[PDB]
RNA sequence: GGGG
DNA sequence: TATAATGGGAGTCTGATGCAGG
DNA sequence: CCTGCATCAGAGCCCAAAA
């Protein structure tokens, strides 16, 4: 206070508390999987049946990562992959019109929000604004990977049709497996009455 | 007719809302050159 | 669980400013900017670098990153080094450090207290191709611009100035991000003009206008041809996944052939063409085939015209044009017998 | 060699970057006039490969005698255009994001490892509640804050920024206390 | 039913235009944009099931 | 023979179809009463019985 | 479809028919040379018009699409040999 | 909506 | 770039499994 | 401990499929 000539100290702590996948990536990094196996094995020696049951389910995930060599923090994305363009084409149809894959609109949403987030950070926006931007980014990643899974399905404007995400492409009757992989259209074939 | 709830002003005009498709004599429609039919829909009647 | 509802609850946790409170925060931000300018002179630093260093300590350790334009990676080492030079100043110089810090603090509060204004402007701009929250975030971007440019001395309330910058930001956002094929902001303005114009024209005429009727209404420079070309440019692409039919089991992309990759017939043809072409330049002579083959290239495309041809064929320079003709001439005679190459003309 | 096996495993952010041929920096797709791809956008040839077989973008190097050259002017590799089906790009996120399969596929894989319920993992991931990495001796409502505790926003502000309140004084009424004065809860500041 | 939807959408345009641009120099012809109504009717006939 | 500037895109007859040409309608841009979708110079229709 | 000059759909149940008969090379033709195996189908046509027998098929292109789509989901799909070494089904085109 |  | 403007609008039936509750 | 109770992921093939 340069007017009152006093240094105020407002009671509060240097506490580290976070939100979002950034917080979680740290807690996943701060896992020593060897130790948690040890802990869960000691707990596996215990009555009430329920204690042994839950330590098993947990121990199966721990053991899964241990045998495989996968780090738990990989379940959190830093770099998001981009599928090659010929697999999400922008093609000129007969009429000179353009027809394009839904993945392009889902990627565009993601890229905009990421760019806006980079800009809001450099300009030192308040925590309320950076928080809103960060959660929208999660929702944009969520729609890209499995749309409709959590929350409202992302739609093109003025259409009720949910956009077709990576998960929808892989799975279902129309999915990659049951349409183009276990069966195909073929050459040297014909049909008649 | 436009009325101003604040003032008293009244301006009135006939505005163009676009076109509405007409039904032919036999009960069909012409939509972009192709003849079309609107099928009736059965459903639960409102009420209690 | 509802992202809009959640955000509405968070803004409602910052109380709105009193006329006094509004003027107080605005005042502190301006004085702080002046303080940073002065701190630059005294210290021999960069006003922006100082500002990011001052700003870093107010928000805390949470946000530390390289800032585009700053000369230093803005990591804890550099902000401690530079902050220690600022706190090593004499009392009369060091007073400006305290001013800058308090300027940044008030800026944060000023921004946060005006967030509800952005919502009330953005809600009116829905339906133009950006989601409500996308409009809020772009609207918030303008509000940040407005806080930095506000001059409190003019005695205007903050809401008046902010609204211009917020409206400006949303409208730029809609013009930049709404289209799969991005369009220059000025060109989008022209397209929207044609829309309004035609919409008036249709309201007086009771029917759709021609290209010519719109070209007249648009004034000089416009003919019917230019109105059409503009509309062609304004066409938005359509989804490959658009359903065809009431059964949910048909996509538009499935009716689209792949025109890029050669078909089996064509690929077969290209192999067969190369095989007849080499098996044809050798049935005259390999060497007169060697001179001609260099002048075009099988898988390379080596056609110049006169210079480059100076080097290794085997002869000097005008001569290669002549053996090009006898190679081409013997080929021409040799062609009438082995007329198998006629059919490759399609 | 012959394919005898197929393994599937998690991809590190390093490995995701090990695949990538470039970062897609812009939501742009293709240029509205030329119809060619926008530089650094989703279709950029500098990242994913040439549109035409053995031919670069600007057309300095147009045939297969060069395979592997990267044009100095426009930056595009000379190879088969088929590679636009194969080569991956990437987007570098400013803040990390959770992969929804490992969150919302029940019972959550992330949730089970960290001993976090379904409700809790939602609240941290979607910015409804804090989770504490280092209390630094904080204490709230008489009990010490322990690591991995969930705090609401109000709870966090009291810990992080301190607790305060502002009381309006009816216009013209003068306060019963002086500036700087220590005050107990319940003490009377003004007539109302 | 589709007509009623299209009419209500046009009303959104009316109420929003009765706030922006001067609370006086507006007639009914400038206040009404018929695009929502035309699309709803065209939407029903060209694409309803 | 110079490689021509244009290629043959002619409309033909699908496998298994065909008949007698009973009518032709040709619609260009710049003819009374007709304006096609943007970019389209002319539309030709052939009715085969 | 007939209007596109399409091929017939040989679906899940049709594959089962070929499987129960144990006709593996007939089935493999349906899955590769007669559909999306690009190197194979180009090569197979060239063989029939030259009087040679059709070549043994190569990797079907719709599997490569499947691999890349799982990579877009941040999953590492690796084809391995008997020695547990990676096998490259893109023939060097996607690696730097 | 239509064929087996 | 300057009257002031400060919290949104909207839609069946089956069986299996992992969860807060008398 | 056990039981209501929700949230989720399933629901036949091929052809026209008239956009
Ligand atoms: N799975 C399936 N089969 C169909 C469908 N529509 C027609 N069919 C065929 O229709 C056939 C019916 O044959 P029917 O004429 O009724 O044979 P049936 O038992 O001899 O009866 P009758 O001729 O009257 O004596 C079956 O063989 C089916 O395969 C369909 O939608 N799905
Ligand atoms: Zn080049």
């Amino acid at each position: 206070d340069l007017v009152r000539n006093v240094v105020r100290v407002v009671e509060s702590y240097d506490i580290d508390a976070r939100m979002g996948a950034e917080a979680i990536q740290q807690l996943l990094k701060e896992l020593d999987l060897e130790a948690l196996e040890k802990e869960l094995l000691e707990e596996m020696k215990h009555p009430s049946r329920a204690r042994r049951a839950k330590a098993r389910k947990r121990l199966e995930v721990v053991r899964a990562f241990l045998d495989s060599g996968n780090r738990p923090e990989w379940m959190i994305l830093e770099a998001v992959p981009v599928l090659p363009p010929d697999l999400r084409p922008m093609v000129q149809v007969d009429g000179g019109r353009f027809a394009t894959s839904d993945l392009n609109d889902l990627y565009r949403r993601l890229i905009n929000r990421n760019n806006r987030l980079k800009k809001l950070l450099a300009q030192g926006a308040p925590e309320i604004i950076i928080r809103n931007e960060k959660r929208m980014l999660q929702e944009a990643v969520d729609a890209l990977l499995d749309n409709g899974r959590r929350g409202a399905p992302v739609t093109n404007p003025g259409s009720d049709r949910p956009l077709r995400s990576l998960t929808d492409i892989l799975s279902g009757k129309q999915g990659r497996f049951r349409q183009n992989l276990l069966g195909k259209r073929v050459d040297y074939s014909g049909r008649s009455v | 007719q436009l009325i101003h709830k604040d003032t008293g002003l009244i301006k009135e005009d006939e505005v163009f809302l676009g076109h509405i498709p007409l039904m032919t004599e036999d009960g069909s429609f012409i939509i972009n050159g192709a003849d079309r039919v609107i099928v009736s829909q059965i459903h639960r009647s409102p009420g209690v | 669980s509802d992202p809009v509802r959640q955000y509405l609850h968070e803004i409602g946790q910052v109380p709105l400013l009193t006329l006094e409170e509004e003027v107080e925060l605005a005042r502190k931000v301006e004085e702080g900017m002046e303080a940073i300018k002065k701190l630059s002179e005294i210290t021999g630093l960069d006003p922006d670098l100082i500002r990011e260093v001052v700003r870093a300590k107010i928000l805390g350790s949470a946000r530390v990153r390289h800032i585009p334009g700053l000369k230093e990676t803005l990591d804890p080492k550099t902000v401690e080094e530079i902050d220690q030079k600022l706190k090593s100043l004499p009392k009369e110089h060091k007073r400006y450090l305290h001013i800058a810090r308090e300027g940044e603090a008030a800026r944060q509060h000023l921004i946060e207290a005006n967030l509800r204004l952005v919502v009330s402007i953005a809600k009116k701009y829905t339906g133009r191709g950006l989601s409500f929250l996308d409009l809020i975030q772009e609207g918030n971007q303008g509000l940040i611009r407005a806080v930095e440019k506000f001059e409190y001395k003019r005695r205007f309330k903050f809401s008046t100035y902010a609204t211009w910058w917020i409206r400006q930001a949303i409208n730029r956002a809609i013009a930049d991000q709404a289209r799969t094929i991005r369009i220059p902001v000025h060109m989008v303005e022209t397209i929207n003009k044609l829309s309004r114009t035609a919409r008036q024209l249709q309201q007086e005429l009771g029917r759709e206008p021609t290209y010519e009727e719109i070209a007249e209404a648009m004034g000089p420079g416009w003919d019917a041809k230019r109105v059409e070309e503009t509309l062609k440019i304004a066409q938005e692409p359509v989804s490959l996944e658009t359903p065809i039919g009431d059964e949910k089991d048909s996509f538009y992309g499935d009716f689209i052939p792949d025109e890029h990759l050669p078909s089996p017939v064509d690929a077969a043809t290209q192999s067969l063409l190369s095989e007849e072409l080499e098996k044809a330049l050798s049935k005259l002579s390999e060497r007169e085939a060697m001179v001609l083959k260099l002048r075009k290239g099988l898988i390379d495309g080596r056609e110049h015209t006169l210079e480059e041809v100076g080097a290794f064929f085997g002869v000097t320079r005008e001569r290669i044009r002549q053996i090009e003709n006898k190679a081409l001439r013997k080929l021409k005679y040799h062609e009438s017998r082995t007329r198998k190459l006629r059919d490759f003309l399609d | 060699k012959e394919v005898r096996k197929v393994r599937i495993a998690l991809a590190s952010p390093e490995k995701i970057r090990s695949w990538s041929y470039g970062e897609v920096e812009k939501p742009e797709t293709i240029n509205y006039r030329t119809l060619k791809p926008e530089r650094d956008g989703l279709f950029d040839e500098r990242i994913f490969g040439p549109i035409k077989d053995y031919e670069c973008a600007c057309g300095k190097y147009k045939r297969q005698r060069f395979e592997g050259k990267v044009c100095e002017r426009c930056g595009v590799e000379v190879t088969k255009s088929i590679v636009r089906r194969y080569r991956m790009g990437h987007i570098e996120l400013a803040t990390p994001a959770a992969h929804i399969w490992f969150v919302k596929d029940v019972p959550s894989k992330i949730g089970t490892l960290l001993d976090l319920s379904a409700t809790e993992l939602e609240q941290v991931l979607y910015f409804s509640k804090y989770i504490v990495l280092d209390p630094k001796g904080a204490i709230l409502n008489g009990v010490p804050v322990e690591k991995r505790q969930l705090l609401t926003d109000e709870e966090y502000r009291e810990l992080r920024y301190g607790k305060q309140e502002t009381y309006p004084l009816p216009p013209g009424v003068d306060a019963l206390v002086k500036d700087g004065e220590e005050v107990v809860k319940g003490q009377e500041l003004a007539p109302g | 039913d589709q007509f009623r939807v299209g009419l209500a959408r046009l009303a959104r345009g009316v109420r929003e235009r009765m706030l922006m641009g001067s609370e006086d120099s507006l007639t009914p012809a400038k206040l009404v944009n018929s695009r929502p109504l035309e699309a709803a009717i065209r939407e029903f006939f060209s694409r309803s099931q | 023979e110079k490689a021509r500037d244009v290629k043959d895109t002619s409309l033909r007859v699908p496998p298994g179809e065909g008949g007698i040409v009973v009518r032709t309608v040709r619609l260009r841009r710049g003819d009374p009463g007709v304006e096609l979708k943007p970019g389209v110079r002319e539309v030709v229709r052939v009715y085969v019985a | 479809g007939k209007a596109q000059f399409g091929g017939q759909r040989f679906g899940e149940m049709e594959v089962w028919a070929l499987e129960a008969y144990g006709a593996a090379h007939t089935l493999q033709e349906m899955l590769t040379l007669k559909s999306d195996d690009i190197e194979g189908r180009n090569a197979a046509y060239e063989a029939i018009i030259k009087g040679e027998d059709v070549p043994e098929p190569s990797v079907p292109e719709s599997f490569r699409v499947l691999v890349k789509e799982l990579q877009a989901l941040a999953l590492d799909v690796q084809t391995l040999d008997e020695k547990d070494n990676p096998v490259d089904i893109f023939e060097g085109l996607a690696s730097k």
